[PDB]
């Protein structure tokens, strides 16, 4: 009971209609809150690049080479089963 | 003994019976209904389906009252 | 199946209502790749609606090296557009177009400049066109009071110290070509035309009977199937192009596509759309396409007012807005690619100003706004991204040239058509029709003919030489369509 | 998933002890809501403002 | 007033405790699982954009068919925004109704073009992917209030 | 020539530095916000921006 209500009208300015909506995102008009896939995808991607490529060294070991293949092949794994998903509209 | 054998065997007897037991259960007739066919009757009973898509004032039963129908307009087809 | 008609934008709704008033026994399906008519091009959101009678677009006036100006273009295309109105008018009659507000509305065509050298070029343009019987009613504005009052949005915070002018014409239209289209497909499937949405046609292939052979996919199902159609009509907007290429018809050989986006800055504040009561074309930048020409329209879309500025260019690989990013790339075959390397080295400006147009923040786009409405604050406007259009690459000598227009192409013995390109398209839809019934059913479109002068009295006549008929035309169709109120 | 736990916290209230009810073996958590209350016993769901929610 | 045949009995509050044999199901619904959550896809996220409350009723509307859709409609829980499809197989009839506030915001256009899409799946023989298709056609068309 | 691995760190810094100096203009770029904005946000009311921090 003791407390008040709060009324806020914040400066607004893309204007939301496209990207995430408020079912998903209850906060999307307050700020930043839709990263294109594309980009998450790609970022996927490039580190799966990078820990294959972190291969190629200056070290005689083995268990780090196939640390790498695994870290990689789970995060190739994660974005092609969501790439698949929105491909097919989030199905299986 | 043999160790080829025994690696080849423990990597596929349990392949084997994975694949002899699927084909006799996952190849079973399931619980779910069969897909309606447009020739045969509609024999279910009526089916309404609804989003549950925007705010619906408050959860509360309690207040929604009948404001009415308000019908909207209409449409009409015979496949 | 007689008729088939892939997609199902303004284009192939026009011609299945055509050809469904004309031969009511013929068998038609449309297939449509998405899952509701107009989804596309024919879209409100993806094109400006103008309803183009030639009344305010200044590039169908150019200044000739004499300093006389020439209106030929502009009565041609005013004359197209009589025609679809026309033919509006007697859907409306007979309960084909039953909802007349929801696709048209009277709204005012302006032409706009600002700078002396401009004025006068407007006030050559006008004395011109005035004496057409088609823009007699046009006025000349030169005076700030008489522009204040009509224009309160464009001349708050103008500096009026430059002279600004316009040509203002009483009697323009704004129109939804996406519930146009939804009408007349509506009218035409309750008339027994089939409707396949979500359906999408993958191939056209010529029988030994002179009947194509139509590959569909269903793209919720994924299965495919066969349709075998008398005549295939191609208004699958940028997805006509691959589809001309995959008939194999002769006539569709070296064809190219350049694939324009557009996008607009949009709003429905009613502290704006209150004091903006037109559709107001500037002139085109020095260089820009005659399609790029910026505009301040007054829309109205599901019953609700909107401002339209734009267009500005954008650039995608999609022949279509739900395209793919493969369509360029597998547009590219052996027998265009002269045509499309062609277009690289001979429009270098229009490269340039595609460029330019792409690099624009949203805080540019508002300042290009500002040319028009020098009030105009940054948080009123929203950018959305209209449609996507295929400008033709056509092979000329050892290169290609991009054209502008619409292209009727039409297979030499009728049994295909398909439309190419992208203006004034959809406010051209009945004459472009007629153009393809005429080249299509050559052995029937005498016999159509009397139904066909029902329909468009002024068919087969010029009515800038028949001033009497113009005024009859006219008259009918203001009255049918609501226009006087 | 805090966004989500503030819009919970406006349209229910806050929560506090659980309750069985009279007639019935309902267990309900007795919310406290944070705004007007309707005719009846939920309350009418605030809007979210951009501060914190107790 | 009864119950389920078997196993179902009203409890101390309103809700009816229910219960199924071990080995079926409840929903007995004659559609495979993966279509179900396609259309409930549709109804749920692709209507979104049309924030009005997107109705599918395959149950059979007999007599006067618009009447009986009238009436279905208002069953919906928010009739006022409601764009309710009901498809009778058995009558081989579609019949689509609207709410009051779903007016002018592009779902009277719509209507045809959902309705001929409904139509064409049918006559193609897919009850389900014709409920999509026009979910999906008259969500594009109706526009946010 | 040699090109050595302490290029590789001094660009890495280079880049940190760059991007941190930079944010409030690449944010506003990416978002489209140039609204004159007094009032904070929560972090929870904006999950990209405290995921991109976090
Ligand atoms: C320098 C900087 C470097 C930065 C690197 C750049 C990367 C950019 C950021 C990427 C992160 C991100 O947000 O990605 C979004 C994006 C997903 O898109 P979204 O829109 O966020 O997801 C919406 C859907 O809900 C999609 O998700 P979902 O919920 O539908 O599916 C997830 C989950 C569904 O279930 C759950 O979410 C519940 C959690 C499971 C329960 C716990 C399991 C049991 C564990 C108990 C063990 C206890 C001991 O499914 C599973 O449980 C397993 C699925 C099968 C996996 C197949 C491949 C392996 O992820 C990617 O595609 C990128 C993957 C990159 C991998 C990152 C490396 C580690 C993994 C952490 C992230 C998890 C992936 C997200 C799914
Ligand atoms: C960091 C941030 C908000 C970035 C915004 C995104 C952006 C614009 C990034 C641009 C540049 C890039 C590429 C950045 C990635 C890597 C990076 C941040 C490089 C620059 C590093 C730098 C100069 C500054 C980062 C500073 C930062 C905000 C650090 C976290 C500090 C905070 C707020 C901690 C929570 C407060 C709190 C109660 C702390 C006490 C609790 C404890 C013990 C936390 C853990 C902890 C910490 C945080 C230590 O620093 C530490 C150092 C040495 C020994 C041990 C510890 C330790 O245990
Ligand atoms: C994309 C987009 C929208 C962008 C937005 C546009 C944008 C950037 C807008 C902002 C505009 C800006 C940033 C304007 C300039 C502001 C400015 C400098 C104002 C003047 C400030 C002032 C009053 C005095 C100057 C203070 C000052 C020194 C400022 C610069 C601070 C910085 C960036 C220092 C970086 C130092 C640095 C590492 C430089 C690289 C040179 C190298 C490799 C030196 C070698 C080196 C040395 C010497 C080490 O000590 C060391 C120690 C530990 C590890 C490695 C190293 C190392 O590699
Ligand atoms: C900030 C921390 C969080 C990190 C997040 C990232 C999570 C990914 C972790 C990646 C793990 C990579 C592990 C592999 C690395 C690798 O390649 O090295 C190996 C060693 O393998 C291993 O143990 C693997 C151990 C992996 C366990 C990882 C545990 C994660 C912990 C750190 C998470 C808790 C974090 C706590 C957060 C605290 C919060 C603070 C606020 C071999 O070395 P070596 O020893 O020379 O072996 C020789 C033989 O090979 C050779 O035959 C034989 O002849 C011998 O010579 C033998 O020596
Ligand atoms: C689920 C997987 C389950 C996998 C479980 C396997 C566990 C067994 C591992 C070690 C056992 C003790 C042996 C210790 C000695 C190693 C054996 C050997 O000699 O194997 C031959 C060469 C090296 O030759 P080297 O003479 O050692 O000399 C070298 C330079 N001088 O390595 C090879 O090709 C063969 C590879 C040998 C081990 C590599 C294992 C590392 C990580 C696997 C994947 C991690 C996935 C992460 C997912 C996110
Ligand atoms: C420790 C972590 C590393 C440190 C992290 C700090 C660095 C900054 C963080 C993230 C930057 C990437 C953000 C994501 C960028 C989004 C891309 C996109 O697809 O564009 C969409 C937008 C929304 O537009 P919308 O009308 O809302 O439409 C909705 C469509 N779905 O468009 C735009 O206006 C913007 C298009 C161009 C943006 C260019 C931004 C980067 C500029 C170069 C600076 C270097 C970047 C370094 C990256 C690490």
């Amino acid at each position: 009971m003791s407390s008040t209500q709060d009324r806020s009208q914040l400066d607004p300015e893309v204007e939301r209609h496209t990207g995430v909506d408020v079912e998903d995102v209850p906060s999307a008009e307050w700020g930043w809150s839709h990263m294109p896939i594309g980009v998450m995808h790609i970022g996927g991607l490039l580190s799966a690049a990078f820990l294959l490529v972190m291969m190629r060294g200056n070290h005689v070991g083995h268990v780090e080479d196939w640390f790498l293949i695994g870290f990689a092949a789970v995060i190739v794994a994660l974005v092609g089963r969501n790439w698949w998903l929105r491909r097919r509209g989030w199905i299986r | 003994m043999s160790t080829a054998l025994t690696h080849g065997l423990i990597g596929g007897v349990p392949l084997v019976l994975f694949a002899v037991l699927a084909l006799i259960f996952l190849t079973r007739k399931g619980p779910h209904p069969d897909t309606y066919k447009m020739s045969d009757p509609w024999t279910h009973a009526p089916i309404l389906w609804a989003a549950e898509e925007p705010r619906e004032h408050g959860h509360g039963g309690h207040g929604h009252d009948s404001h009415g129908v308000v019908i909207g307009g209409g449409a009409s087809g015979k496949w | 199946t007689d008729v088939v008609l892939v997609g199902a934008g303004i284009m192939s709704a026009t011609l299945g209502t055509l050809i469904k008033l004309l031969e009511p026994n013929w068998s038609i399906t449309m297939i449509e790749r998405l899952d509701g008519a107009a989804a596309e091009s024919s879209d409100p959101w993806n094109n400006a609606g103008t309803g183009h009678s030639a009344l305010c677009e200044l590039n169908y006036t150019p200044a000739l090296p004499d300093g006389t100006i020439d209106i030929s273009k502009a009565v041609n295309v005013n004359e197209q557009f009589q025609v679809s109105r026309q033919f509006w008018a007697h859907a409306v009659e007979n309960g084909v177009l039953p909802d007349v507000r929801s696709f048209l509305n009277p709204v005012p065509h302006v032409s706009f400049v600002y700078g002396a050298d401009n004025v006068q070029y407007l006030k050559a343009r006008y004395n011109a066109l005035v004496t057409n019987p088609l823009f007699a009613s046009m006025e000349f504005i030169d005076d700030k009071d008489e522009f204040t009052r009509r224009l309160p949005l464009m001349a708050e915070k103008r500096d009026f110290s430059e002279p600004v002018a316009l040509n203002w014409s009483q009697h323009g239209t704004d129109v939804d070509f996406g519930s146009l289209s939804r009408q007349l497909i509506g009218f035409a499937a309750g008339n027994g035309m089939t409707t396949m949405f979500g359906h999408d046609v993958r191939d056209l292939s010529k029988n030994s009977d002179g009947s194509w052979t139509v590959k569909v996919r269903n793209r919720r199902t994924g299965n495919n199937f066969k349709i075998n159609a008398k005549f295939v009509f191609v208004g699958a907007g940028g997805g006509a192009l691959p589809l001309l290429q995959k008939s194999g018809i002769p006539e569709a050989k070296g064809f190219g596509g350049f694939p324009v986006g557009g996008a607009f800055l949009r709003t429905n504040k009613q502290h704006l759309t209150s004091r903006h009561n037109a559709k107001v074309y500037g002139l085109p930048p020095l260089g820009a396409p005659p399609m790029s020409v910026p505009h301040l329209d007054t829309r109205v879309i599901n019953g609700r007012q909107w401002l339209l500025f734009g267009p500005f260019a954008g650039w995608s690989p999609k022949f279509l807005k739900q395209g793919k990013v493969t369509d360029l790339p597998l547009s590219v075959k052996p027998n265009n690619l002269a045509s499309m390397l062609g277009v690289g080295l001979t429009e270098v400006g229009l490269l340039k100003y595609l460029i330019g147009q792409l690099l624009l923040s949203e805080p540019a786009r508002v300042e290009t706004l500002r040319e028009f409405a020098p009030s105009a604050v940054d948080s009123d406007w929203e950018l959305d991204i209209a449609g996507q259009r295929v400008q033709v690459i056509r092979r000329k000598g050892a290169g290609g040239v991009l054209e502008f227009g619409t292209t009727v192409l039409a297979a030499a013995d009728g049994s295909i058509a398909g439309l190419l390109g992208a203006s004034p398209g959809a406010s051209t839809a009945v004459p472009a029709m007629l153009d393809v019934l005429q080249r299509c059913f050559a052995d029937r479109y005498q016999a159509w003919t009397p139904k066909l002068k029902e329909m468009v009295p002024s068919l087969g006549t010029k009515l800038s030489d028949e001033p009497k008929l113009f005024e009859e035309v006219w008259s009918w169709g203001t009255k049918v369509l609501k226009l006087d109120v | 998933s805090l966004q989500r736990s503030d819009r919970e916290v406006l349209e229910h209230g806050v929560e506090t002890g659980i309750i069985k009810r009279l007639p019935h073996g309902a267990y309900v958590e007795l919310h406290q809501p944070l705004g007007p209350v309707d005719e009846h016993g939920h309350p009418i769901p605030l809007e979210y403002a951009g501060a914190p929610l107790p | 007033e009864l119950d389920l045949p078997y196993g179902s009995a009203l409890t101390s509050s309103g809700r009816i405790s229910a219960v199924t044999e071990p080995g079926e199901l409840s929903v007995h619904y004659p559609f495979p699982t993966m279509d179900l959550v396609v259309l409930d896809d549709a109804l749920k996220y692709g209507s979104r954009a049309a924030k009005a409350r997107f109705a599918v009723y395959i149950g059979p509307l007999g007599a006067d068919t618009a009447a009986t859709a009238r009436e279905i409609l208002a069953n919906v829980p928010t009739p006022e925004n409601a764009v309710l499809l009901a498809v009778s197989p058995d009558q081989r009839a579609i019949e689509v109704v609207y709410g009051a506030d779903v007016k002018g915001r592009g779902i009277e256009s719509a209507a045809p073009l959902g309705v001929s899409a409904a139509a064409a799946s049918f006559k193609e023989g897919n009850l389900i992917d014709g409920l999509i298709s026009a979910v999906r056609v008259m969500s594009a068309g109706v526009s946010p209030a | 020539h040699t090109i050595p691995q302490g290029v590789w760190v001094a660009v890495g810094m280079g880049l940190v530095f760059a991007l941190l100096i930079a944010y409030p203009f690449i944010e506003k770029k990416v978002t489209g916000d140039d609204a004159h904005h007094n009032l904070l946000q929560r972090p929870r009311d904006v999950p990209v921006r405290t995921a991109i921090g976090s």
